[PDB]
């Protein structure tokens, strides 16, 4: 439990120092993904083939 | 009865719960799926390569 508390303090302080929002850090690291072929990916494939 | 002084001055300091700060509004670029050109059968030239 103290390890979790100190981990939460370090991360939140880092995010404020680096000016990274909670949503931004989630988008950078989460494994959850939409599963849909986005237009960015579709354009990448069409120019790549 | 209404918690006032003899002069009518109130005896309890009130509160209002200050409005919640300014608001941040952002804009984003949007992309859509884009296709490419097609190829037709070619003509036979009269000249060499």
């Amino acid at each position: 439990l103290p390890r979790l508390v100190i981990w939460l303090y370090q991360v939140t302080q880092w995010l404020t120092e680096a000016e990274i929002t909670t949503e931004a850090i989630w988008l950078l690291c989460t494994p959850e993904f939409s599963g849909n072929i986005s237009p960015e990916i579709s354009n990448l494939l069409n120019n790549l083939r | 009865r209404h918690n006032l002084s003899i002069d009518g001055q109130p005896l309890s300091l009130a509160i209002y719960a200050e409005p919640t700060d300014p608001k941040a509004l952002l804009t984003s670029m949007v992309q859509a799926s884009q296709g490419g050109s097609a190829v037709l059968p070619g003509t036979l030239s009269l000249y060499r390569f």
